């Protein structure tokens, strides 16, 4: 997704 | 373990609201905030609408909302246009890295208004018949519903043998397009008279003649 | 948005081991390790099964791969086995409020031959600028696997604003059909040198190119  | 929890649907109404639940869990959608939403219409690549359970991309349509309520997360889809009719999945960060997504709903638009085709056929150009075939293209496009028939005729006796109708994909709008096609070997296509394509679609047929008669 | 592509169709045996690309149009690329791949089987959610160019995430086997060096993320199955058929995309972080895929690959397993693509290009009826209308179609026939890129150009000016694309569909040679095309109006048609459809499957990449030499 990215997160982090 | 599991896959985020999703219904199978979302029928709104141009303009009407629709909200999308996914359950999730304590692992996930329970002690973290991040919640991705996608919307992927039929085959293509999926997009980023909702990226932290609610806020969007800067280039995502303006009234596209989202929330959490503790294990249940939703997308409050409230500008019903029908671009969106999709396939929409939330995902959530659980354990070390891992993300899982959800079942899919399946976003459907009601009260769309009835396209009737655009009906336009093709005779084999030059460079074709240099290389000596000929095949003619029977372009079914720009409609509402995607269920229709093409006829193609030889000139009454129907011709229907050597085509390859290949049907419809829904167009940068949610309106179709299909195609049919017919295998020609410039022998008969120097004999018989004038070719047909006729497209039936909720009933209003169209039909369309190519003769050899043009300007290649 | 796309400014990632990937191979349309990609495509081994069971023993085959196949390499998949997600080239960047990023000039951020290398600025970046955050490229993540994701599987897609048919009706079934997006799978991460990479994350952050090298590691995969738990139950994604030793022998799905993730390397990039310059622009070009890559992945290979490093032995393909049966439903490792899906649709394989790429993500690439970017920044936050932009978070962009690849177009999504395809592997597919042959049981059959390959078949290159049958491009042939169309051009604006003379009846039907009869009526000051002006489309070009591009049949696209006779390929497998079933995923193809086309692309539509004027004057060494690609025209990504006019067009639509189908979805290949399976005939009765089990060999697979596209159309596309690009309507408009007989100014653009005619101001125009060149119109090339060109089209990429795996490998080959073959352009048909049509001119406005028209009649009336």
């Amino acid at each position: 997704q990215x997160h982090x | 373990p599991s896959a985020l929890t999703q219904p199978p649907s979302a029928s709104g109404s141009l303009g009407q609201s629709v909200t999308i639940s996914c359950t999730g869990t304590s692992s996930d959608v329970g002690g973290y905030n991040y919640v991705s939403w996608y919307q992927q219409h039929a085959g293509k690549a999926p997009k980023v609408i909702i990226y932290e359970v609610n806020k969007r991309p800067s280039g995502v349509p303006d009234r596209f909302s989202g929330s959490k309520s503790g294990n249940t997360a939703s997308l409050t889809v409230s500008g019903l246009q029908a671009e969106d009719e999709a396939d929409y999945y939330c995902s959530s960060y659980e354990g070390s890295d891992n993300f899982v997504f959800g079942t899919g709903t399946k976003v459907t638009v009601l009260g769309q208004p009835k396209a009737n085709p655009t009906v336009t056929l093709f005779p084999p150009s030059s460079e074709e018949l240099q290389a000596n075939k000929a095949t003619l293209v029977c372009l079914i496009s720009d409609f509402y519903p995607g269920a229709v028939t093409v006829a193609w005729k030889a000139d009454g006796s129907p011709v229907k043998a050597g085509v390859e109708t290949t049907k419809p994909s829904k167009q940068s709008n949610n309106k179709y397009a299909a195609s049919s096609y017919l295998s020609l070997t410039p022998e008969q296509w120097k004999s018989h008279r004038s070719y047909s394509c006729q497209v039936t679609h909720e009933g209003s047929t169209v039909e369309k003649t190519v003769a050899p008669t043009e300007c290649s």
